């Protein structure tokens, strides 16, 4: 599964994300995340715990950039295995978003 | 050597994919980052054969075990982009989909 | 829900049944004690499979209440009977049955 | 440190636990899990350790949910951590 | 057989004394079931001493494990998961768990 | 997989098993822990580290406790985790086998 | 802030301070490869002392809000730790290694 | 902390090594890999549960290297992790001892 746990201070909200985000999970983490994007406030996220991450999860994360964007926000990933930022940067995802 | 699995095309079965490639994989040798590519690349076979299923399923899964490669078969766009460059070798045909790829030792 | 593996009649691939098993079983709900249970009993029956032949089948069923585990071609069958909420057995190769209930 | 999963379906709010509870995350858990008291349902397959300031907020939550009305299950517990439940006498009370 | 730590009396290092002991423990034999009931306890005995610098010192002997924290809800965890405990008052936690 | 190591001090020998005992691995074991019974030495197991066991490895044991009393020695089995004696339990074989 | 350990000059314990090692170096949140990094280096510097005294030996792990500091008191070891580690310093009289690592 | 299980058939040793070689573990790999160099026969020792290595494992592994050429032998190490390579590469023993994953 997935654990995905969101804190909220003055608009300074951190998403800890841990476990495996796949087909059966992105859904989940993108229901969970898409009203963070609508008041489109600074987001950090935390891919301290991620065990696993595919196309999917990737997806979920542009459509939340593109959200942020568009309500006037932020978005920033970290920290991220070297593993995961080659995983972003093969799919020429690492120049767009922030890590 | 031939393992065969067959799971509803459901997104929940996905992992357990992963799961048996896993060892599967390190029972044959691979790096750890090989077998971390290998999960990469058959999850996402198996996530298009569902997302395309979804529409009328079920997913069949065959791992060759050869002395110097593993094949994995999947049958019924960065997905496959995933898959073709974290593969050796890919393969993709009509009729649903049969997708195929190995990955040398 | 049906899951199907097929894995040729070794030693060495009884711990990838019991692999994709612990995946299965996670899933559902089942206690990492009850999981544990569960990989000793299919584990019995898939010896005695290796110990037969050759290919060995295994279909898990995936019920709302129950995994039912299906293995086909004296100390261990008390383990598999005494682990499980029910065992079966069937002659001719040899096939055996099990379900546990989650409660 | 610890993390703390809401999904929030049909008045009925189910949390996930998954790491330590010790009085370091006690505070976080029970300001993240107030809100809610103030019907739960609580998995702590994925719990790897717990001393008595978890189940400080869990006595203070529990009091807070039969205050409100509404439901308190704990569920997937492991059997040492049920164990755990039996020698502070708790498994009697709060499942 | 004379282990000390110092840790800054705030609630986040309970762990990393957590973690120490369960390494020293860990060295003696003491099963997983028993390395747990005693990171418990010594964790216990920490959050109550927190609740400025925290001193804990483990004595490795023979058969006996001896945990000395230094300078209520727990202190029913310690006497049942530990064989012998006691306290002196400013406040110190002494812990001693024999050998299965 | 599974990791035997025979350690031999004071004419008495302790094995660690590390990994899974099962139908795979149990083979390797009677080799690797027979030679050491049949020479009537006092064996010393430890279990600490074996992450499954099913009846193949129980039985691989018995045989290995009858070659001991056959040429003249002992047979422990220590350091088990919870499960463990559980095994050994429920099928009746602690009875005989010894446990620590 | 600071962490203080004292241990018997003896093999057996420093596998002891790789663990505290290692927690403080997660919590502070190290990568993968640096938290082994780190036991490398600072296992090396005990390993030392070890060897230099037979005895005690005394460590000090300073987490400053960015960097880690190790200190070590009472030969391809002090090359590894001069490589991993970036900066270390030595001093004696008795021995005292000094060493850190940015944390980024 | 260790786990040495010598299996030898034929004048062809496998070792598979799994735990922690630090200071404290290392005289227990020497003892168990020195007989077996001095056998001249053909090590292939398996590093794929190796936890953690320093220069005290490295020595152990030089000096068994020695003492195989020194009686008219092979040594192979196998299975190694990325990690475990880069620290073999480290201290430029890579060149001496031969290494594979």
């Amino acid at each position: 599964n997935i654990n995905v746990d969101v804190k909220q201070n003055e608009n300074d909200i951190q998403v800890n994300i841990a476990g495996e985000i796949d087909v059966y999970s992105a859904p989940v983490l993108r229901e969970k995340l898409v009203p963070l994007a609508e008041q489109g406030a600074d987001l950090r996220i935390c891919l301290k715990d991620v065990s696993y991450m595919d196309s999917t999860g990737l997806g979920v994360f542009v459509g939340t950039f593109k959200m942020v964007k568009k309500q006037g926000g932020s978005l920033k990933l970290e920290n991220l295995s070297e593993r995961l930022i080659r995983l972003f940067d093969i799919t020429g995802l690492k120049d767009i978003i922030d890590i | 050597d031939y393992i065969e699995m067959k799971v509803p095309a459901q997104p929940e079965y996905v992992g357990i994919i992963r799961l048996t490639l896993s060892g599967v994989a390190s029972r044959m040798g691979y790096t750890y980052d090989e077998i971390e590519d290998l999960k990469i690349a058959v999850s996402e076979a198996c996530t298009n054969a569902v997302q395309h299923a979804y529409k009328e399923g079920e997913v069949s899964i065959r791992f060759g075990v050869f002395e110097d490669r593993l094949e994995v078969i999947v049958a019924d766009g960065l997905g496959l982009y995933l898959m073709e460059t974290l593969m050796d070798e890919v393969r993709v045909q009509n009729h649903g989909v049969t997708v195929a790829m190995t990955k040398y030792l």
